[PDB]
C-alpha cells in the first residue's frame, strides 16, 4: 500500500458482524431505557416486565 | 499521524558549526532508532548517521566522523545532528528517517528534508 | 523555487488576529489533504501546530487554526502574544514528497 | 471478523459474490446474516514505497 494510489488501491480496514439467531439463551441486548419514577398518581407502569 | 520533520538548515561558513533537529510525531519516538540521511548537489543519497531508540548508541558515516554528532532527546521526541568543522561537501538536503512500520534498522517513514548550505 | 507561496512577513498587534495564506499547485495543496502548518525560529526545530488542514496536535492553543480552499490553505492566529513571533511555514505531504512553503515571519509589535 | 483488503475489493465481502477477495482468501455464505463495516485507512497501513 502506497499513499498515492487510486482509491481502489489504498487499504481498507474492515469488520463484519455475524451472529446466530437460533434463539439460544439470550446473551446480548441493550435498551434498558429507564424513566424517572412517579408517585401518588394512578399511572401505567412497566417494572421489569 | 506518523510524520518526520527535519530542521536546522541554514547558511554556515566552512569549518563552522550547525545543529540539526528532527521532530517526531504520530508514533513512539523512543521505541525506534533514528538516522540522518543527506543528498549533496549532484551526488546520490548518503547515510550520514544513525542513533538507536535509547540514545546510548550512535552510528556515523566515515565521510563525516568526528565532525558530526547525532543525538536524541527521548523526553521531547526530538532528534539532533551536531555538525562541526562543516565542509563544502556537507552542502545537502538532510533527512531524518526511521522504521516504525517495517523494522528498527530501515527507513520507511521520511520527512521532506531540510537544506543545509555550506558557502 | 516550487514551494508553496506564503507571505514573507506578516505583522499583528498583541491580542489581535492575523491570517496567513498558503497557495500551492495541483500536486500538493490541491492534491491531498495532507497540509501542515509549522512555527519556526531559524536555529531551532519547527514545532508542529497544525497537521491535518484543520486539526491541532497536542499542546497548541486553539488560537492557531487552519483552513483550505482549493489550492490555497490559510492559517489564522488569534490572541497574538509576543512569543508567537516566529517564522511560519505551511507544509504539504504529497505521497512521494513533502513540501514546505517559503515561510512567513510574524512580528508581534 | 477483522482484516484488511485493497480498495477495489471491499465489495467482495457479500453473500455469494465472486471476485478475488471472496474466491480464495475467505468467502461468506449466500444466506449470510449480519452487517459489514469498512473504512479506508491510509494513514496507518500505507507507507511510502
Amino acid at each position: 500500500f502506497r499513499p498515492t494510489y487510486g482509491v481502489g488501491h489504498q487499504p481498507y480496514r474492515v469488520v463484519v458482524l455475524s451472529f446466530e439467531l437460533l434463539h439460544a439463551p439470550a446473551t446480548v441486548c441493550g435498551p434498558k431505557k429507564s424513566t424517572n419514577l412517579v408517585k401518588n398518581k394512578c399511572v401505567n407502569f412497566n417494572f421489569n416486565g | 499521524e506518523v510524520r518526520l520533520l527535519e530542521s536546522g538548515g541554514g547558511l554556515v561558513q566552512p569549518g563552522g558549526s550547525l545543529r540539526l533537529s528532527c521532530a517526531a510525531s504520530g508514533f513512539t519516538f523512543n521505541d525506534y532508532a533514528m538516522s540522518w540521511v543527506r543528498q549533496a548537489p549532484g551526488e546520490g543519497l548518503e547515510w550520514v548517521s544513525t542513533i538507536s531508540y535509547s540514545g546510548g548508541s550512535t552510528y556515523y558515516a566515515d565521510s563525516v566522523k568526528g565532525r558530526f554528532t547525532i543525538s536524541r532527546d527521548n523526553s521531547k521526541n526530538m532528534l539532533y545532528l551536531q555538525m562541526n568543522s562543516l565542509r563544502a561537501e556537507d552542502t545537502a538536503l538532510y533527512y531524518c528517517a526511521n522504521g516504525v512500520a517495517t523494522a528498527d534498522w530501515y527507513f520507511d517513514l521520511w520527512g521532506r528534508g531540510t537544506l543545509v548550505t555550506v558557502s | 523555487q516550487s514551494a508553496l507561496t506564503q507571505p514573507r512577513s506578516v505583522s499583528g498587534s498583541p491580542g489581535q488576529s492575523v491570517t496567513i495564506s498558503c497557495t500551492g499547485t495541483s500536486s500538493d495543496v490541491g492534491g491531498y489533504n495532507y497540509v501542515s502548518w509549522f512555527q519556526h525560529h531559524p536555529g531551532k526545530a519547527p514545532k508542529l501546530m497544525i497537521y491535518d488542514v484543520t486539526d491541532r496536535p497536542s499542546g497548541v492553543p486553539d488560537r492557531f487554526s487552519g483552513s483550505k480552499s482549493g489550492n490555497t490553505a490559510s492559517l489564522t492566529i488569534s490572541g497574538l502574544q509576543a512569543e508567537d513571533a516566529a517564522d511560519y511555514y505551511c507544509c504539504s505531504y504529497a505521497g512521494t514528497y513533502t513540501v514546505f512553503g517559503g515561510g512567513t515571519k510574524l512580528t508581534v509589535l | 471478523d477483522s482484516f484488511v483488503i485493497r480498495g477495489n475489493e471491499v465489495s467482495q465481502i457479500a453473500p455469494g459474490q465472486t471476485g478475488n477477495i471472496a474466491d480464495y482468501n475467505y468467502k461468506l455464505p449466500d444466506d449470510f446474516t449480519g452487517c459489514v463495516i469498512a473504512w479506508n485507512s491510509n494513514k496507518l497501513d500505507s507507507k511510502v514505497g
